[PDB]
């Protein structure tokens, strides 16, 4: 194994700096160079810079240059980007990547990327809503179920059914923006005979206000 | 009454001509002609043949001032050819630039040498140097205000102070004999280039001529402190750059920034600093020779009309043209603002040669024209003809070597053209401008307690 | 005009004028003594020069080792009377020195019929020596002689009764040094009992000779501390070794191996070479031979180079020739046994004429280091500048300052240097002045943005700045 | 920097087919000292992190099926798969790596081509507690269809409505190649009690009529 992993989430008022963070498991951390990579939405890659976790030496594309600060922290084997001056359009996701030879950049290992929001609209815990077919609903074979998200923010929340366990024919739409508040529906598909038999729930969860919730999908 | 009094004896006419030739050049100058030359040889040869060359030249100038008694030198023998413009172009170009830029210069190679062996290895510091050349101007402006016979035997104190200096350098290379051609860069296109950059280290030889008026026997002694002086200089200095080559390899000269200096940590060890000291001096000497000579060339200018009447008046009881000696220092001392400074000098290479060239040009014409004028000294007709052929052909290798910066120069002397008109053909018309003269030249009178000088 | 004589006496004679007149003289030698004393003051109040400390000869340039006369020359003409003639071509690439690779009456392996005094008659004579040697010093070329004895065998000490072999060197140095070398090779010394003991006799011999004389050892070794050790007990001896040769071949231990000895060291002086013997291009690969010139001649310290180091030589190009002693490619004839495998570039000749050569980097290179105090021997200052780069300055007191920028990794830069933490006293400037590269291409005396350069891979720089008070 | 740019931007292709991206950089990435071409392919699958495909040019990660073949020289670079599955749906960006800093291209989109299927369409009544917010929100589920071109039309006692009405699609499911679609209808509590009989219907090219779902409240 090799493996880097990072916060999922960051809120952050215009101006201000931020800290993210990337911890490395697996190997000889002193060995291999940090890199930072950006991914602008629909603008393709960026990549910011890289650190020395042996002499915290970093080194840090033109366009970076004294906007970021990365730093690292050999007790622990983590690096962190310090971010700075952040504007509207520094919204992005901030990806660790590692590289293969000592410091040259093709990267094998990315980590799992922090979504940076600049905005000075508050934090907002979700509100979650089940739905149920109602009339007709057990006239056909398979019936669909489903959950809408509503009025929350940042951007990241995650769905998965009956705690992963229904990772089998779900979808999950794209969040739309909403007067500074997104909203997000999430559906699944079951045998007639599961729903009224069994558990269901939309097992919501989200990283930036630590709110975890299990709505029930009781019938009308 | 009042004038400008014959003061210089031909030893101290010889003093004005050394100590002007000898400069800085002889102790820093021998690196340009081997990095044109190759061999030591070569080397050796065209030091030898630019000083029978300016020998020639100065041999025309022993014949000019003995027809033309004038202190204006090369200045007065234009405007007794040509007539009043092309005198006032050249006198122009000398007030504005060559002379103050030259007194400049030198005092800053004075002030950096004089100081060297406090700081070996390093520069002297920059805000020491331009005060070290400030109170070398200001110093030999006042000694120029106080006496002419102060004034020159400065000079005949520093003239020696130099040729001792040489003296020193040539018996230590012939010691290092005691003790027990090469590689030759034979193209034309070089050698030219290695003559061309030889003669600047015997410019000078026509400084005499600014001072023919206070001779004490002109006819006899200014073609005398010609012949007394440039063979005793062109002896001097193969001389001394034979010295040179018994002791530093070529390698050593085309790569040493200082050449004397380095024949001075060969011989002398913990006495090294002595040669140091004397570049020094020896320009303390040329710069008081330059500013001596420099007042009385302002002070003719003014005095036939070119000029502003205030340059021409003496100070009664020492009969020094104190006016002209404050304007000299003041206009040295404003080139000391200047971040760099050889630039605005190499701009008019080709001028010296050019002005020495119209003047003996106007020595033929002058055969021509006034055969009956008196002619104590009447040289063959070959040397000025040979010497002007000559002259043609720097003055073209002098722009060919750098042909941007000769026409800076050239540019810059068109800015005479605004001042002759403004000064001389407009009779100074509006009442605003004559009282104005008037008032700051009555001013000035009193200031410093100076009036006309008596025909 | 303006006022007359008498007019201008009369009305100056007034009390308030005459006092005037007083009061700026006064004034004016105020003004220039105030001047004199603050010039003395600025004079007094200002940094000194640093004593330049006193350099032998061997400080002063690269030295150059001849291992073999005869494949430096060619066959017939490998004599003492041959190399006499070469000089000038190594006057050319200001080298300051020469090691001539032993010369003595060798017998294989034999003890007692091997002779370190008597010269093998197959080079010429003393009568030869002499005359190579006098037009040496005449062109500045000073001359060390190789005394390793065993150097046609195995083993260059022998395997037996060391201590007889040792007084032979005991009683040789003398000799030579009476007839007139400035200095001496010994090699193999991990071959040599006792070595330290008998470095340290031959050393207080040759320095007990005069103090402008140098024993340069040798070593195959390539471990810091062996190396440390045999430079413990002796001071001013240059020991040639393998160490830098384990390079990790693209450069990437570099920036440490020569920052760790020099460290180790406690900055001495110091001799770079890849060996002690063979070509750098036995071990590095091509690409990095114009990266290690640049850097062994601006290094504190005095580089070492086998013959045609100089032209990128390879003993492997030009196949059967011993990896001991390749034969030197002056011109496309200089190796006539497989006629039309030299190609001009390969050559002397073929270089000479051309700015982009690796020889006319050599020669480049020889210069700057032979002339510029800094690189003659001012300070050192490692620094991060960028990824692969190492990178350093040297400079001295007041003089040029230089900043050497090797770009080892095979990835070139995008976005400048940019240093962290450099000495206060040597801080990078805004801009700098291009002295060289190792590739084509750029704009050599321009100045360039340090903030804004763009290294290519291998791609190494020599920048040029002045001092800052 | 170098610039590299990429296309087409999108690449729609059938299952099983051949397919190639192309990049073009604005300096060649050939190493003359050591005669290799630096480039690599990156595929980034929708909602994760990138994954790297190859690297100098050719050189395949571990892992990689080899269905994925990089080819190229100087500045022209492709790469190739043999044969198009459909787990294989992405962008793919060409980055080089001659010089640090790197950059990327903008990037290839992989769309898959399927035969077209009409869309499982559902509708849901206001969640009984959101009726506690004075508000309510309506939701019509579009499931499984192909391809992604879809309308709806919202009909509340017969009239159209055209306000406060939102859409979103999934990205194209990995496992089959439809898209999904949500549409959704906010209303006030008292927008939501005046009125009785919510309809969705859904026109897609599959059908000449509109597929219909409702309720009465
Ligand atoms: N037209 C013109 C005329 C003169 C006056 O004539 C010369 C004198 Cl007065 C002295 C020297 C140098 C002297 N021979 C020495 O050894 O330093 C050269 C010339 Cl051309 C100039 O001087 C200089 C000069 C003098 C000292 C340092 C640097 C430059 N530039 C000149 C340009
Ligand atoms: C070696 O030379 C040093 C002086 O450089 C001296 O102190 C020492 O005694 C010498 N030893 C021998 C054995 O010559
Ligand atoms: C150096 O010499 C030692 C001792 O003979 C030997 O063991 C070692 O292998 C040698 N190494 C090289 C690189 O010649
Ligand atoms: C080597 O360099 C380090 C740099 O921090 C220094 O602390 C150390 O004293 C030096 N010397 C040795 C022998 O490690
Ligand atoms: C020299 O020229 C040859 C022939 O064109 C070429 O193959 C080679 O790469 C060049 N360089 C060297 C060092 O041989």
């Amino acid at each position: 194994e090799v493996q880097l992993q990072q916060s999922g989430a960051e809120l952050v008022k215009p101006g201000a700096s931020v800290n993210l963070s990337c911890k490395a498991s697996g190997y000889t951390f002193t060995n291999y160079w940090m890199h930072w990579v950006r991914l602008r939405p629909g603008q393709g890659l960026e990549w910011i810079g890289e650190i020395d976790p042996s002499d915290s030496y970093s080194y840090y594309s033109q366009n970076f240059k004294g906007k970021a600060t990365l730093t690292v922290d050999q007790s622990s084997n983590t690096a962190y980007l310090q971010l700075t001056s952040l504007t509207s359009e520094d919204s992005a996701v901030y990806y660790c990547a590692r590289g293969r030879q000592t410091y040259y950049p093709w990267f094998p290992y990315w980590g799992q990327g922090t979504l940076v929001t600049v905005s000075a609209a508050k934090t907002t815990p979700p509100s979650d809503y089940p739905l149920a077919p109602g009339s007709a609903a057990q006239t056909n074979s398979m019936v669909t179920l489903g959950c809408l998200v509503k009025g929350y923010f940042p951007e990241p929340v995650t769905v998965t059914w009956n705690s992963g366990s229904l990772s089998s024919g779900v979808h999950t739409f794209p969040a739309v923006l909403q007067s500074d508040l997104y909203t997000l529906s999430s559906s699944v598909t079951v045998p007639s005979s599961t729903w009224p038999s069994e558990t269901v729930t939309c097992n919501v969860a989200h990283p930036a206000s630590s709110t975890k919730v299990d709505k029930k999908i009781v019938p009308r | 009454g009042v004038t400008l009094q014959r003061n210089i004896t031909l030893l101290n006419g010889v003093a004005i001509i050394v100590g002007t030739i000898i400069g800085s050049g002889i102790f820093v100058t021998p690196t340009g002609v081997l990095k044109e030359a190759g061999s030591p040889g070569l080397a050796l040869v065209v030091w030898a043949a630019c000083g029978v060359f300016s020998i020639v030249g100065a041999l025309c100038y022993a014949e000019l001032g003995t027809t033309i008694s004038k202190s204006g030198g090369d200045y007065a023998y234009m405007l007794e050819v040509y007539g009043s413009l092309p005198a006032f172009l050249k006198l122009w170009i000398e007030l504005l630039i060559i002379r103050p830029s030259s007194q400049y210069i030198v005092a800053l190679v004075f002030a950096t040498y004089l100081l060297k062996p406090l700081f070996p290895t390093c520069p002297v510091p920059e805000e020491a140097a331009k005060l070290v050349a400030c109170l070398c101007v200001l110093l030999l402006t006042a000694v120029n205000c106080y006496s002419v016979k102060a004034a020159t035997r400065v000079q005949d104190a520093f003239a020696a102070a130099k040729l001792l200096a040489l003296a020193l350098i040539i018996l230590l290379g012939f010691v290092q004999i005691g003790k027990g051609f090469e590689g030759t860069k034979l193209d034309v296109g070089n050698i030219v280039l290695a003559l061309y950059s030889g003669l600047f280290a015997y410019g000078g030889w026509n400084y005499l001529n600014f001072v023919t008026e206070e001779m004490i026997n002109p006819y006899r002694n200014l073609p005398l402190a010609i012949i007394i002086s440039l063979p005793i200089v062109t002896l001097v200095y193969v001389l001394t750059n034979l010295a040179y080559f018994t002791t530093l390899s070529t390698e050593q000269m085309l790569s040493s920034e200082a050449v004397a200096v380095d024949f001075g940590n060969y011989h002398l060890g913990v006495m090294s600093w002595i040669i140091p000291v004397f570049v020094g001096l020896s320009c303390f000497g040329s710069v008081n020779g330059s500013l001596f000579t420099s007042s009385r060339l302002f002070f003719v200018g003014s005095r036939e009309g070119h000029l502003p009447s205030i340059l021409s008046m003496i100070h009664p009881q020492l009969l020094t043209p104190v006016p002209s000696l404050v304007f000299t220092c003041v206009m040295t001392l404003l080139y000391a603002f200047s971040k760099d400074i050889f630039s605005v000098i190499n701009f008019f290479s080709f001028f010296n040669w050019l002005c020495v060239a119209l003047a003996i040009i106007g020595m033929i014409w002058l055969r021509h024209r006034k055969p009956e004028l008196e002619r104590p000294i009447k040289v063959n007709l070959a040397l000025p003809v040979f010497f002007i052929l000559a002259c043609l052909f720097l003055i073209a290798v002098s722009f060919w070597k750098t042909p941007v910066e000769c026409g800076i120069g050239f540019t810059i002397i068109l800015s005479g053209l605004p001042v002759y008109f403004f000064g001389v053909w407009w009779k100074n018309k509006p009442k605003w401008l004559l009282q104005g003269i008037f008032s700051t030249t009555v001013l000035c009178q009193k200031l410093m307690q100076v009036v006309p000088q008596e025909t | 005009t303006g006022l007359s004589k008498e007019e201008l006496l009369k009305v100056a004679g007034s009390p308030g004028w005459v006092r005037t007149r007083w009061a700026l003289l006064l004034l004016f030698w105020l003004g220039w003594l105030g001047m004199l004393a603050g010039a003395v003051v600025i004079i007094v109040r200002a940094p000194r020069c640093r004593e330049l400390p006193a350099q032998k000869w061997w400080h002063t340039g690269a030295l150059y080792r001849i291992g073999d006369l005869q494949a430096f020359q060619g066959h017939g003409a490998g004599n003492l009377a041959g190399l006499k003639g070469r000089l000038d071509y190594l006057s050319s690439l200001k080298v300051k020195g020469l090691v001539l690779g032993p010369i003595h009456k060798n017998q294989k392996d034999d003890v007692a019929q091997t002779d370190l005094l008597q010269i093998d008659p197959n080079f010429g004579s003393k009568e030869d020596f002499d005359s190579l040697l006098q037009s040496a010093k005449k062109k500045s070329i000073r001359v060390i002689l190789d005394l390793t004895p065993n150097y046609r065998g195995e083993n260059s000490w022998f395997s037996t009764q060391v201590d007889t072999v040792a007084t032979k060197v005991k009683d040789a140095l003398e000799f030579w040094l009476q007839a007139g070398v400035d200095g001496f090779q010994v090699r193999d010394i991990e071959n040599l009992k006792d070595a330290s003991s008998f470095l340290a006799e031959w050393q207080n011999i040759t320095k007990g000779f005069s103090e402008d004389r140098l024993l340069i050892a040798g070593t195959n070794s390539s471990d810091l501390q062996q190396i440390l050790s045999l430079l413990e007990s002796n001071k001013d001896l240059l020991l040639t070794s393998s160490y830098l040769s384990d390079s990790g071949s693209t450069g990437e231990h570099t920036k440490s191996l020569v920052t760790q000895y020099l460290n180790a060291t406690g900055n001495r002086w110091c001799s770079w070479s890849l060996s002690q013997a063979r070509l750098l291009t036995s071990f590095l690969p091509a690409q990095l031979l114009r990266l290690y010139q640049l850097m062994l001649f601006t290094l504190p310290g005095t580089p070492v180079f086998s013959y045609g180091d100089e032209i990128g030589l390879d003993a492997a190009a030009l196949p059967g020739q011993p990896m001991e002693a390749p034969v030197m490619l002056w011109d496309e004839s200089s190796f006539p046994d497989i006629p039309g495998a030299v190609s001009a570039n390969m050559t002397v000749k073929g270089q000479s004429e051309d700015p982009g050569s690796l020889l006319s980097l050599f020669r480049r290179l020889s210069d700057q280091r032979s002339k510029e105090r800094s690189l003659l021997h001012g300070d050192f200052h490692a620094f991060s500048a960028g990824p692969g780069l190492f990178s350093y300055i040297r400079h001295w007191d007041q003089n040029e300052r230089f900043l050497v920028v090797l770009n080892f990794g095979d990835v070139g830069l995008s976005a400048g240097l940019q240093a962290s933490d450099l000495p206060a006293s040597a801080s990078l400037p805004a801009k700098a002045d291009l002295l060289l590269s190792t590739q084509p291409g750029r704009e050599e005396g321009s100045p360039l943005e340090l903030e804004r350069l763009k290294l290519e891979p291998h791609e190494g720089l020599l920048l040029r700045f002045p001092y800052a008070a | 920097d170098i610039v590299l740019t990429q296309s087409p931007s999108s690449l729609a292709m059938s299952v099983g087919q051949k397919v190639t991206m192309n990049c073009k950089s604005s300096q060649s990435l050939l190493n003359n000292n050591n005669q290799k071409n630096y480039l690599a392919w990156y595929q980034q699958k929708p909602g994760q992190s990138p994954k790297l495909l190859v690297y100098f040019t050719s050189t395949r990660e571990s892992g990689v099926p080899d269905r994925f073949i990089g080819s190229g020289s100087g500045t022209d670079f492709t790469l190739t798969i043999s044969s198009v599955q459909a787990e294989d749906l992405a962008l793919y960006y060409c980055q080089q790596h001659y010089t640090i800093p790197p950059t990327f291209g903008g990037g290839t989109k992989l769309e898959i081509k399927r035969a077209d299927a009409a869309p499982t369409v559902s509708i849901f009544p206001p969640s009984s507690e959101q009726l506690t917010s004075g508000g309510a929100s309506v939701v019509c589920f579009l499931n499984n269809f192909y391809p992604k071109d879809i309308n709806v039309k919202w009909k509340i006692d017969g009239s159209e409505r055209q306000n406060g009405v939102l859409n979103s699609w999934t990205d194209q499911d990995s496992k089959d190649s439809t898209y999904s679609m949500s549409s959704t209808l906010t209303l006030t509590k008292d927008e939501y009690e005046r009125h009785n009989s919510y309809t969705c219907e859904a026109t897609h090219k599959t059908s000449t009529s509109p597929i219909v779902k409702s309720f009465n409240r």
